[PDB]
């Protein structure tokens, strides 16, 4: 047949160069930074228990919700108790925030308390300060705007005004009510925020709140709990979240699981290794994981990632609502989250801890030792049967703040930054993606490692951020990232695909930022750059001599070790390659390398001559896009002898009269952009 | 003073390929692609194209006046083609390109090749014909220039790329297969242009003071034909040094060298004419010629078939002789006819006359 | 208003469309009960809303608050 | 200073 | 066979005719359409345009029958987004179609064969909706077909599973009523089988609710 023919033939000017325009694409607004970083300071842990008495209000049951930060407070007799619980209280809130000034207030008084609150915003001037209050001793709080605490001699109990309570505490705070009526004085908290609001003509944004009931609803009493329920879900979850795993149905499926068994789990909260510390590790990709599914953005970044003490107290409020919303409680919060309860990720939490904590027989008694939970690796197998068919801008992926606590470990690191990169891949929109789930400090403290095995998929990793957010130059010099891929582009044995991307990351880094130029100068790049210049890669000769021309773009110390190095020599030989573009980038730097000379003597003057010919021997070429760049390259060199070019130019109306004749027929160029900017650099002389 | 300093957006186009895929397969290689389908198709269409003229071949040509239409454009026809399968046939003139039909019978198209009042369009080819096909227009100055969506609905005119050429007017041979197009005119340099390098290859010395009026090349086996404003036909071999070059440097003519063309067969055969009017169908392995011929006493213009050996002449005095490589009588068509053009396939000839009109025979 | 009902869309929504045919004095009540479903399953009704759209018409139910979170989920909102 | 604990 | 192609070539053509363009030749150009081979991209995105339409029982059914034969041929991106879509419209006739014998069918049509698709999110949330069907069959039908799903995407399926068998096993305890108790068991049965690995740490519990039901003082 006569197809074979058909097939077997060029197709002579169509690629990208020549169907595409030859223009950089306009770079987004990049909203993913976070545009503050708010601390936590200093913390206030108000306790009304007055440990013994009960209020006047609820009548308790005779077996009673009785712990109390876990501990029992009546069998340790009432003062004693009290300091524990503040004590026990402040080591709770220490592992979420352990850098905060921590101060207790325990059975107050009025004045106890505005001394308290007053000192901490003088401290803390406008950063963050936490009042915790736990009301469980005094009376429920009034209709009135009100909260209880006591008088001197414990012998009464003292109203104490929410207004006056948010005159005293700052604008920047965060409060956690935990007693019965709790809503309300979340209501009057609002109130008086709108009522400040009308005086103020002739602290509403700024003020978060977490309270653990409706202004309707009392706290559970249930002899299994502790009376401390909500304190206790936001502060220690993985605890609560264990005891209510073994108070619902679902222990029928684990036999041999106790509360006692429980009790004696092993590990930290730290150790991601130890059978704690894996779920306190998965716990938190999974709330961070229904945050950032169910939350919108905006609100997501506000609470989530800012400060981690908030963050921390929203990840762990989830677990609140899921767990009080069993015992006719829903908690509340200020800036208002919708339901999360029945999230699809908590069926993946209850899987979780059930395979978790079926071994604790054999861990504990038999010795037995502790295998790894699946959930990472099948977290990322979703992950990645997204990507095969997720090409598209449909639902993106569930996963990704799952990806991103995955690189915190060594154990599947390699894994999620292959599946990071094939995700980034897919376009632009994604790294936006990746980008605001917040990527970006985790990929970055990255190339402080030493791991042969990640610089493919690292360099793979910030070659596409740095596509679309070139902002990113200014963080990756501050860390010393400058230096992780200098290494990898002075590496024979990388693959040139990796290489390529690494000598971009360097032309970003290098891009128009005297920081970086300098930073790179020293790390010595001029050097490693001529001795990759004639690979076998098209690329990489591209992209390395752009890397070589940005360096030393508005840069004179980076031309002076350019002159040492002789690059400029090295350089011609891309003037004569195949590839138009290596032609193009070649021609770039000459240009690039000639701009800068900020009026020097015999050597520099010298060598701007052998670089103007040089360049001036690429008219007859056949890619406009390289006459274009000839153009812009000479227009530096008339820039720069403006006095000399004016002598050539008013005569006809011998290095610049070359030159000059060379842009004349740029001037009466076929092609019309070549023509144009031709003009222009010659109407500029005229 | 600064502000002259013009930057391009090379280096920020080049970084467009880093936020753009890669890991997956091309568009191109996918089988159920749409454009590989209707890629596909016109090779199926063009196949058939190819088989269908040969069938004519095959009966022997008879007689030729049919005409399938008669028009008339705004300019004089300088120069004429005929796309290889679908039916556009661009006839350009001093500036412009009119993009005509032989089968609707209508305008489709209507440039400004964008070249000065002084300048002139002498020659004229079709690059990738086979699909996706470009415009390549060489200007007598130097100039050439490539156009895209030339006949379409939805799109105009775009000059994909143009590049000074050089410096009779201006001479090319495009070369779709090996990727090569070969300039020439009035300077004594046959130049080179590599169209996937896009830089000037070789600058082969023609070794001739006069102007090359024709250039006609050879696939395989590589001869770059030359004929010459005094009189004579240069072979070259592209292989060989430039000292070398020069094969052969027969002489026996004295004119403006109309057309010395080659074929596209083992047995190559330069069948070339002067104003004079007389062909001489010369070999590349002989000094001399194998056979003669004398046609028209004052030619004007003149076209040569590829697949069928027709020779289609012009005249001073209106005539439009069409005879055979052997010499043989078949149609003396009765009204500077200064434009014949054969299609690459199928034995229809165009023609353009003086007068501001176009044809296109047939052979039934 | 208290319980997750995403599991059981289908147990519901097919026979309340069904009662939108079958019986007039119970389409008002029942077109109540489907928007507060509606109003809880979210983006996961999406699937629905062309099967129901059917019964609609057919009978011109011009509900307020059903029509108003359809016009939601469809263009990406909710209360 | 980072939110997660990172172990590089 | 000599001319084999020659019959498809006008067949083809026969039937491009009819579903360009009376009721119940539509029902037989499907028919024929899906039976028998050929040489099949626009037939399966215009049979998309029928079943979503027809409010004829019997096109829809048939509709529904051919896609799932004509989808046979499912690495290249443009195959794939065209048995995404077209499977994600099937899917959509499955759960939500009212005629239950035409969820029946476009259920029972998503084979082995499609797996990979099915076992994205997207799909993977239909086919959950289908376990609670008012109709058993189907329910039976959808766990077979998401216990088969459980290797593929197990981060979605083996929660998903886990609390299906938590709520059987609450059926066969506590709903004090033969027709439930006799259903739960038959459809424990298919978990058991289908979902084997999510199964095996449940196997001490699940075998006592099932041994306390042979020991109870309908067959």
């Amino acid at each position: 047949e006569a197809d074979l023919t058909d097939w077997n033939l060029p197709l002579a000017f169509m690629k990208k160069r020549h169907c595409e325009k030859i223009e950089g694409s306009k770079s987004l607004a990049q909203s993913w930074r976070m545009k503050d970083r708010m601390k936590t300071v200093s913390v206030a842990l108000v306790l009304c228990l007055n440990v013994g008495v009960d209020p006047p209000d609820v009548v308790k049951t005779t077996p009673c919700a009785r712990l109390e930060c876990w501990i029992d407070p009546l069998s340790m007799g009432p003062q004693k108790a009290l300091e524990t619980i503040g004590a026990n209280l402040q080591k709770q809130y220490e592992n979420w925030q352990p850098r905060a000034r921590y101060k207790q207030s325990l059975d107050p008084t009025v004045d106890e308390v505005k001394k308290l609150c007053t000192s901490l915003r003088r401290n803390a001037k406008e950063e963050r300060v936490l009042f915790h209050y736990n009301g469980h001793g005094v009376p429920r709080p009034t209709v009135n705007g009100e909260v209880w605490v006591f008088n001197k001699n414990y012998t009464q109990y003292i109203p104490l005004s929410i207004y006056d309570l948010q005159t005293w505490m700052g604008s920047p705070s965060i409060f956690v009510y935990d007693c019965s009526n709790a809503g309300l004085i979340v209501k009057s908290f609002k109130q008086f925020a709108l009522q400040r609001e009308q005086e103020l003509e002739v602290s509403m944004k700024n003020c978060i709140q977490l309270a653990a009931c409706e202004a309707t609803e009392l706290l559970p009493m249930i002899p299994d709990l502790p009376a401390d329920l909500f304190t206790s879900c936001l502060t220690t979850p993985i605890k609560i979240a264990l005891r209510w795993f073994c108070m619902q149905k679902c222990v029928s499926l684990v036999p041999g699981v106790t509360l006692d068994l429980i009790e004696k789990i092993p590990g930290r909260l730290n150790d991601r290794r130890t059978p704690l510390g894996e779920l306190n590790w998965i716990f938190t990709a999974i709330t961070d994981t229904i945050a950032w599914n169910v939350l919108p953005r905006d609100l997501f970044q506000k609470l989530f990632r800012q400060d981690l003490l908030v963050a921390s107290l929203f990840r762990n409020f989830l677990l609140a609502e899921r767990i009080m919303r069993s015992y006719n409680c829903t908690p509340v919060s200020s800036p208002r989250l919708p339901p999360t309860y029945m999230h699809a990720m908590w069926q993946a939490w209850d899987l979780a801890v059930d395979i978790c904590l079926s071994q604790l027989p054999t861990i504990i008694e038999e010795g037995t030792a502790f295998r790894h939970s699946p959930f990472f690796a099948e977290q990322l197998t979703a992950f990645q049967v997204w990507l095969t068919m997720g090409v598209e801008n449909r639902n993106p992926p569930e996963q990704l703040p799952i990806v991103l606590q995955v690189l915190l470990s060594q154990v599947h690191r390699l894994r999620a930054l292959d599946l990071l990169g094939r995700f980034l891949d897919l376009g632009p929109w994604a790294v936006s993606l990746a980008l605001s789930v917040g990527i970006f400090p985790y990929v970055l403290k990255l190339l402080q490692s030493s791991a042969r095995e990640l610089r493919p998929l690292l360099v793979f990793i910030w070659a596409k951020i740095l596509a679309v957010d070139s902002s990113c130059q200014a963080d990756l010099v501050k860390d010393n990232g400058h230096k992780y891929f200098l290494s990898v582009l002075a590496d024979p044995y990388m693959p040139a695909e990796h290489r390529t991307m690494t000598a971009f990351i360097l032309a970003v880094i290098v891009n128009s930022y005297h920081t970086g130029q300098e930073a790179c100068l020293q790390g010595n790049l001029i050097a490693i750059c001529l001795e990759q210049l004639n690979d076998p890669h098209p690329l990489l000769r591209q992209w390395v001599a752009i890397c070589l021309g940005r360096i030393w773009q508005n840069f004179d110390s980076a031309r002076w070790c350019g002159v040492r190095d002789s690059a400029h020599e090295k350089l011609y030989s891309l003037l004569s390659d195949p590839i138009p573009e290596v032609r193009c980038a070649a021609v770039f730097a000459l240009g690039t390398f000639v701009g800068n000379s900020a009026e020097r003597t015999d050597h520099s003057t010298t060598i701007d001559h052998n670089v103007a010919m040089m360049l001036a021997q690429l008219v007859s070429d056949g890619s406009p896009m390289v006459r274009k760049e000839l153009v812009v390259a000479l227009s530096h060199l008339v820039v720069q002898y403006e006095s000399n070019f004016c002598t050539v130019a008013l005569q006809f109306i011998s290095v610049y009269t070359q030159i000059w004749r060379v842009l004349l027929h740029l001037a009466a160029d076929p092609y019309p952009e070549v023509s144009d900017v031709a003009m222009k650099v010659l109407n500029s002389i005229a | 003073f600064i502000s002259a300093t013009v930057q391009t957006g090379f280096c920020d186009w080049s970084a467009r390929y880093f936020a753009q895929p890669v890991m997956k397969i091309p568009e191109e290689h996918d089988l159920e692609s749409q454009i590989r389908k209707e890629r596909e198709w016109r090779f199926l269409r063009n196949s058939r194209v190819r088989r269908q003229a040969q069938q004519v071949i095959q009966k022997g040509i008879t007689r030729l006046d049919d005409q399938i239409f008669l028009n008339r454009n705004p300019g004089v026809p300088s120069v004429v083609k005929f796309h290889p399968f679908t039916p556009c046939i661009a006839v350009a003139d001093k500036d412009s390109i009119c993009f005509w039909d032989w089968e609707k019978g209508e305008k489709l198209d209507y440039f400004h090749n964008g070249n000065p009042r002084y300048t002139r369009v002498t020659a004229m080819e079709y690059l990738n014909g086979q699909d996706c096909s470009l415009l390549l227009t060489a200007t007598d100055d130097g100039a050439i220039r490539v156009w895209k969506n030339f006949a379409d609905l939805e799109k105009n005119p775009e000059m994909v790329t143009a590049w000074q050429g050089l410096s009779a007017g201006m001479v090319v041979d495009w070369e779709q297969e090996t990727g090569l197009l070969m300039s020439s005119g009035d300077v004594r340099i046959v130049r080179i242009w590599d169209t996937d390098r896009e830089m000037k290859v070789q600058d082969i010395p023609t070794g001739a003071d006069s102007c090359v009026t024709s250039l006609s090349c050879d696939s395989h086996r590589s001869l770059i034909v030359a004929g010459l404003g005094d009189g004579s036909i240069r072979v070259y071999d592209r292989r060989m040094a430039l000292s070398e070059c020069r094969v052969m440097t027969y002489r026996e003519h004295t004119a403006w060298v109309v057309k010395a063309s080659l074929q596209k067969r083992p047995d190559g055969h330069i069948v070339s004419v002067s104003v004079n009017g007389d062909v001489r169908i010369f070999d590349p392995r002989m000094p001399e010629s194998v056979n003669v011929l004398q046609i028209v006493k004052g030619l004007t213009a003149l076209d040569i078939h590829p697949q069928a050996d027709l020779i289609a002449c012009g005249s001073v005095n209106q005539f439009t002789a069409i005879y055979n490589s052997s010499g043989e009588l078949i149609n003396n068509i009765k009204y500077a006819i200064s434009c014949l053009a054969f299609h690459p396939h199928w034995p229809h000839l165009a023609v353009g006359s003086n007068d501001y009109y176009i044809s296109v025979y047939s052979v039934e | 208003e208290s319980l997750d009902f995403t599991d059981y869309a289908s147990r519901i929504i097919h026979p309340i469309v069904r009662t939108l045919d079958q019986s007039p004095e119970l389409r008002s009540t029942a077109m109540d009960t489907l928007s507060s479903l509606v109003f809880q399953l979210g983006k996961k009704y999406q699937i629905f809303i062309p099967m129901v759209n059917k019964v609609l018409v057919r009978h011109r139910i011009n509900h307020q608050r059903y029509d108003v979170l359809i016009c939601r989920i469809v263009k990406g909102y909710t209360l | 200073e980072s939110q997660f604990e990172m172990d590089i | 066979p000599q001319l084999k192609k020659d019959i498809q070539d006008g067949l083809l053509k026969m039937l491009s005719l009819v579903l360009m363009x009376x009721v119940g030749s539509i029902t037989l150009a499907l028919r024929t359409l899906g039976s028998f081979e050929f040489e099949l991209t626009q037939f399966v995105r215009h049979c998309a345009d029928h079943f979503l339409n027809s409010e004829h029982k019997e096109i829809r059914m048939e509709a529904a029958r051919t896609c799932s034969r004509l989808l046979t041929p499912s690495v290249s991106q443009t195959a794939v987004q065209v048995v995404a879509d077209v499977l994600s419209k099937l899917l959509v006739v499955g759960i939500t179609d009212p005629d239950p014998d035409i969820r029946y069918c476009v259920l029972a049509s998503l084979d082995e064969r499609f797996d990979a698709h099915l076992a994205q999110a997207e799909n993977l949330q239909a086919l959950f909706v289908a376990l609670n069907d008012q109709v058993f069959e189907i329910r039976e039908l959808a766990i077979c077909t998401v216990g088969r799903l459980s290797s593929m995407n197990p981060a979605f399926v083996m929660p998903f599973l886990r609390k299906m068998l938590i709520q059987i096993l609450t059926e066969l305890e506590h709903s004090g009523i033969g027709r439930i108790k006799e259903q739960s068991a038959r459809m424990l049965g298919h978990l058991v089988s289908n979902a084997p690995r999510l199964i095996r740490p449940y196997m001490e519990p699940i075998l006592k609710a099932l041994i306390l039901k042979l020991k109870d003082p309908n067959p």
